[PDB]
């Protein structure tokens, strides 16, 4: 589970 | 009282840990899995090969549509879906009821996992990563904002040997962990970001700076299954830990958890793989405390057959941080503490171990300069 930040 | 939520995770076993939980009016059960990574509640919305249910906003009268669409990606898997908003209710939880943001998820590429059981996700982390942006208020913070629930829930994922577990919604269950708890401070809310201080394989220092450790950010996950370790980081401990575990020689390809690993039932030699410590920035000035799992928390079993037991390498590298995900987590009691913006660990009751060796939290330990080691920009 997020990815990116 | 939290005996109601004890034993409310359930789990396929490498699939991910799942609690019940219903939507809508009337409400439509569903399984939704438990993700401390993401920030987004997001179910199912429309048919899929893989689940064998979903949410039908039609049949929903509670169900609002905010007209607007959302994208999420996942360092594994991905969908994108329609914004609603509908009451949501967890059966072995709190008797309560909430209005909460919900994604439709219409289309997904390599999200939902075949025999997983599960056909949702439940984000857990705070509004600065939510998407589309943070003014998506994440499923908790509407719990805690429309009910009584205090802010604070706790995790106890169990892990199966040769799968089960309890999320307590909003405090602790003294039943579930052995010992005392052990604090470190959230370094931001967003992801629940921690700060590593120091790292041991069977006792022995990894000795690199702080910094490479927490390298763009260290975060607990229980959506993650492997613990995750930034590249530098991670060819050191697969170094360190081949060294050790010596004892047996191995394909290239089992550390790249391409290939699995296998013996004569029962006759897994745990005792000559190394433990693994991390030490986290204390909440006392100057302190800090270590956790330590055992090989059984980083070899995660996998059902070939035969009178065989067979076990996949459950660390593996990382671009975007270290990631203490189901392996690490599987050892311990996690109190994610928002209230008082900290995290606890305490050793599960139910970790898997052996007879000669047992997973640990234990403290203190003077560090200096450990503000020091958390990465920037």
């Amino acid at each position: 589970f997020l990815a990116x930040p | 009282s939290f005996v109601e939520m004890v034993d409310n995770l359930r789990g396929k076993s490498g699939q991910g840990y799942y609690v019940e939980m219903t939507v809508g009016s009337p409400p439509q059960t569903l399984n939704i899995l438990v993700d401390t990574g993401s920030s987004n509640f997001a179910v199912g919305a429309a048919p899929h090969p893989f689940l064998h249910r979903y949410y039908q906003r039609q049949l929903s009268s509670t169900y609002r549509d905010l007209r607007k669409g959302v994208y999420v990606p996942y360092t594994q898997g991905k969908w994108e879906g329609e914004l609603g908003t509908d009451l949501v209710s967890i059966p072995h939880g709190p008797n309560v009821t909430v209005r909460a943001n919900i994604a439709a998820i219409t289309e997904s590429d390599k999200f939902f996992i075949n025999g997983s059981n599960w056909e949702g996700i439940l984000g857990l982390a705070y509004a600065e990563i939510a998407r589309p942006d943070d003014s998506l208020e994440p499923f908790f913070d509407s719990l805690v904002k429309q009910t009584h629930v205090p802010n604070l829930f706790s995790l106890q994922l169990c892990g199966a040997g040769f799968v089960g577990g309890s999320m307590i919604i909003g405090g602790i269950d003294h039943s579930l962990y052995t010992g005392s708890l052990w604090y470190t401070p959230i370094r931001r809310e967003w992801y629940y970001e921690v700060i590593i201080v120091r790292v041991e394989i069977n006792g022995q220092d990894l000795k690199m700076d702080c910094k490479e450790y927490n390298y763009d950010k260290s975060i607990v996950d229980s959506g993650t299954t492997n613990l995750r370790l930034p590249k530098k980081v991670f060819e050191a401990a697969v170094k360190s830990i081949k060294a050790a575990s010596s004892t047996e020689k191995f394909p290239d390809g089992f550390w790249l958890g391409e290939q699995l690993v296998c013996w004569q039932a029962g006759t897994t030699p745990w005792n000559i793989f190394p433990v693994i410590s991390l030490y986290l920035m204390g909440e006392v000035t100057n302190q800090s405390f270590r956790i330590t799992i055992l090989p059984q928390q980083y070899l995660r079993p996998v059902e070939a057959t035969s009178q065989d037991d067979c076990y996949k390498f459950a660390i593996s590298q990382s671009s975007t941080g270290t990631v203490m995900g189901a392996v690490i987590m599987e050892g311990f009691y996690v109190v994610f503490d928002r209230a008082r913006k900290r995290i606890g660990f305490a050793v599960s009751a139910c970790h898997v171990h052996d007879e000669f060796r047992t997973a640990a939290v234990e403290g203190p330990f003077v560090t200096l300069d450990m503000e020091d080691c958390g990465y920037n920009i």
